[PDB]
């Protein structure tokens, strides 16, 4: 799922920007870090969660 | 690989193309 994005999406889109963010001056050079966080992450689901 | 398939100088043809809330309609 996407936790951030820079862009509301209209209904009904599908869209194939899943690349990288970034939050700093220095080259991320594509890979994921501190200060060049990755919108999408998954949530584990377990059987003991609410 | 397909989810959706649909089969239906003296010429001046105009079109309109539209696509809003996931319609896309087109007049001739
Ligand atoms: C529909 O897709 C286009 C193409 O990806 C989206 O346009 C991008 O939007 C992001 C969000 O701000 C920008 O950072 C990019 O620069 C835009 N262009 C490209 C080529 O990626 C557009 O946002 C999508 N529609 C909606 C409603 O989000």
């Amino acid at each position: 799922y996407r936790l951030f994005r820079k862009s509301n999406l209209k209904p009904f889109e599908r869209d194939i920007s899943t690349e990288i963010y970034q939050a700093g001056n220095k080259p991320c050079n594509g890979v994921a870090g501190f200060n060049c966080y990755f919108p999408l992450k998954s949530y584990s689901f377990r059987p003991t969660y609410g | 690989n397909c989810t959706f398939e649909y089969v239906s100088f003296k010429n001046l043809r105009e079109f309109v193309f539209k696509n809003i809330d996931g319609y896309f309609k087109i007049y001739s």
